[PDB]
């Protein structure tokens, strides 16, 4: 569950963070994938 | 001399550190705020933003204002302005305040006071601590950190 | 969620448009782990032994002989839980500032929730990259009135038990000295036997210009940044060593291996900033909202970090 | 230091309700009101349910058992893994069980925080009222029922 | 006033080098420790800990127990210490020993003998002789390698 997946609707404010910080790493993922030192 | 003056300009300016960036005249409110903080608005009379204020009468044809003073009728501090309307925000001397102040034409720790104009000053009846140094913004105007809670017996 | 509250669902659509902490360049992918701990610390055991004396000669008959310690260690990382309130329009206020050019108070710097909310986080952000670089947190420029944290919060600058180098005030300007204190360090560097790994080299911009000059007749093709290269492929087993060059640091340069085994960053999986449900309503316009955010968890073995400081004096 | 029931060596009775509040591990206060300031502060030592002090020296200020005129507030809570103390501003005022010099308090009578910030029998510098006789917890701990409201 | 570090260590301790590791506060036992030692265990009163103890008696209710003390009192040296259960392992005055031991706040080869409080310090009744120099481990608490064999005459 992530929001990056449009399809994913968070029930409370709890499944909401938890999402954020899904994204969060999800997004760390692919910096490093994207990063050519 | 006003809280955020506007004016454009051909270029932008450009921010490098995110540090020592709220020491600007135009940083209203206080440095830490409860939400159970009272505040009150009053008409203001002069300019008294950022300075302490004290409760003014006139001839009774116009409601009562608030204009920069200190001494023995201190009431509160103003903290913010609206020049639009002419409302001072005041916070009432019943209740703690943390912010800048303007301060007298220092050091941390020194006790201080409110002059005749509502300005801070180094020392008696009200609670008034500096928590850092003078900061000089023009050639007439400095602000200091200061935390105001409540008054002093005698 | 998204059809009751209009915060949450600004927050979903504007969260893309924070960017990403600078801090990731400077570990490898292997080196960051999350830790599902919002504040509270998290403790690891260590072993190690040590003789006591030398060793005892075994002819004829003796019962006394020289022992081999035990000990331990119990390496401990605090996490703590930080907040900041800020201030915006309320949601139905914001048609009677809609300008056309903008959405806003220009005169009393108000702003709509997704871009006060945007801002700040930025702002968090880079408070959050200069705490895990150099292990403090302050938001003056002189450095003073720092937040009093908990023991064992470390950042890469102030990790104790690691190489320190000084440069002498009268030898500011020339490279030469510089490198030698660098040389010195990199030969007092313990790696032990996980050496064969990539190496981050941090510098400031003074220093970052002075790495271009020719070596020193000065040599026509190579470059100090060449010679260090070499230098520092010399103890990693000539693996990839990259350099990085940050505004934050001032005349320091900061040399560690990007290996998990000797450093690890362990931070918590709230560290980056989220959104606090409580907001503040009054009768006004004026609405107040709160973002938490985790500090800790950088973790590093003894000597492995060589920290170089440039005297200005 | 804040929590001393565990290391009870027995279990307790919880079939009474009467006399089962006077004890150090109750925090806060007796009566508490929604719009009630609290200002939270690291501190140095045991300001643990009594009046402090800001300390400034380099680090940001702290917050010490204290009293006179350099009183600030009232500590009411801790805690231990932060070091982190919970204080009501002296503009705030306040009604709870405080930490008292020694067991010749008695009701009614105005009350000061000394410079260990404990309670004692008395011009003043505070409004200080106590509404309960000192009681006796630890062989040199004792509370007192206190409404602090403001200065004199 | 703890065998083992009070503090969390803030690191991963550096497994190198294997020389010069010794020097810490919890290296409990002896340098050289034999299979034919004697050793007792015994109620500790107070944090003997690599101290002379002597033993402490009171209205008899309870056992006896030892402390820190030394001169006349000696009885023997502390050299581990339970803290769970409050035991602390002694070594007799007659079984000779040898280890690092607190020194009063030093060369090899001096002569010392133990105070009131359990330390070591330079010189009468006890034989015993360092082996060593003054190891400082904190601000006011240092060690010493150390032999005692018996009590010397006169």
């Amino acid at each position: 569950a992530s929001l990056l997946d449009s399809n994913f609707v968070p029930i409370n404010f709890t499944e909401f963070v938890q999402a954020i910080s899904n994204t969060y790493k999800q997004r760390r993922i692919q910096f490093y994938e994207n990063l050519k030192r | 001399l006003m809280k955020n003056p506007q004016q454009d300009s051909g270029l932008l300016s450009n921010s490098i550190d995110f540090r020592d960036q709220n020491l600007i005249f135009s940083n209203s409110g206080g440095v830490c705020t409860s939400s159970k903080d009272k505040i009150e608005n009053y008409p203001a009379k002069g300019y008294p933003y950022k300075r302490g204020v004290k409760l003014s009468f006139g001839d009774g044809t116009t409601e009562l204002e608030v204009e920069a003073g200190g001494g023995d009728d201190l009431y509160g501090v103003c903290s913010d302005i609206d020049e639009f309307s002419g409302m001072a925000t005041v916070i009432p001397i019943t209740n703690n305040f943390t912010g800048y102040l303007t301060l007298k034409k220092v050091n941390p720790g020194d006790k201080l006071n409110f002059n005749q104009h509502g300005e801070l000053e180094k020392v008696k009846s009200v609670n008034a601590i500096a928590l850092s140094k003078a900061h000089k913004l023009t050639e007439d105007l400095f602000i200091v950190l200061a935390s105001v809670f409540g008054n002093r017996a005698i | 969620l998204f059809d009751e509250n209009y915060y949450a669902k600004a927050v979903a659509n504007i969260i893309g448009e924070v960017k990403d902490p600078i801090m990731y360049k400077w570990f490898s992918p292997d080196q960051i782990e999350d830790v599902d701990l919002q504040m509270g610390y998290q403790k690891t055991v260590k072993w190690d032994a040590f003789l006591n004396a030398n060793p005892t000669t075994i002819a004829n008959e003796v019962n006394t002989i020289s022992t081999i310690g035990f000990s331990s260690e119990v390496v401990r990382l605090n996490y703590l839980k930080l907040q900041y309130k800020f201030r915006h329009l309320k949601q139905t206020s914001e048609k009677f500032y809609t300008s056309d050019s903008y959405i806003g108070d220009i005169n009393n710097n108000l702003l709509p929730f997704a871009q006060a909310y945007k801002l700040a986080s930025s702002e968090i952000i880079k408070l959050i990259n200069h705490f895990v670089l150099t292990g403090t947190v302050s938001i003056q420029k002189d450095g003073k009135n720092q937040k009093r944290l908990l023991p064992n919060m470390y950042g890469l600058l102030n990790m104790p038990e690691q190489i320190k180098e000084e440069v002498a005030s009268g030898d500011k300007d020339k490279m030469d000295k510089i490198f030698e204190k660098i040389e010195a360090g990199l030969s007092k560097l313990e790696l032990g036997d996980e050496f064969s790994t990539p190496m981050m080299v941090i510098v400031d911009p003074a220093t970052s210009l002075k790495l271009v000059k020719p070596y020193a007749a000065a040599s026509s093709c190579e470059k100090w940044e060449d010679v260090l290269i070499q230098t520092i492929k010399a103890i990693n087993n000539r693996e990839d060593v990259y350099i990085e060059t940050s505004n934050l640091l001032k005349h320091k340069i900061l040399i560690y291996p990007l290996n998990s085994e000797l450093i690890k960053f362990k931070p918590s999986k709230y560290m980056l900033p989220t959104p606090n449900e409580q907001v503040d309503k009054d009768s006004t316009d004026v609405a107040h909202s709160y973002i938490d955010f985790v500090l800790g968890g950088l973790l590093a073995t003894r000597k492995t970090i060589l920290q170089v400081n440039i005297k200005q004096s | 230091m804040k929590n001393p029931q565990h290391d009870a060596s027995l279990l307790s009775n919880s079939n009474e309700f009467r006399d089962k509040n006077v004890e150090f591990f109750a925090s806060g206060g007796t009566r508490t009101s929604k719009f009630d300031k609290l200002e939270n502060h690291p501190f140095l030592g045991y300001p643990y349910k009594r009046g402090v002090k800001r300390v400034i020296q380099h680090y940001e200020p702290h917050v010490e058992a204290g009293g006179g005129e350099d009183l600030y507030g009232i500590c009411i809570d801790i805690d231990e893994f932060s070091k982190t103390a919970t204080i009501v501003p002296i503009t705030n005022n306040f009604e709870g069980y405080l930490v008292a010099k020694d067991s010749t308090v008695k009701v009614k009578d105005k009350l000061i925080f000394n410079k260990d910030g404990a309670l004692e029998k008395v011009k003043a510098t505070i409004n200080a009222t106590a509404l309960t006789d000192a009681k006796q917890i630890s062989n040199e701990v004792y509370l007192v029922k206190v409404a602090v409201f403001g200065n004199k």
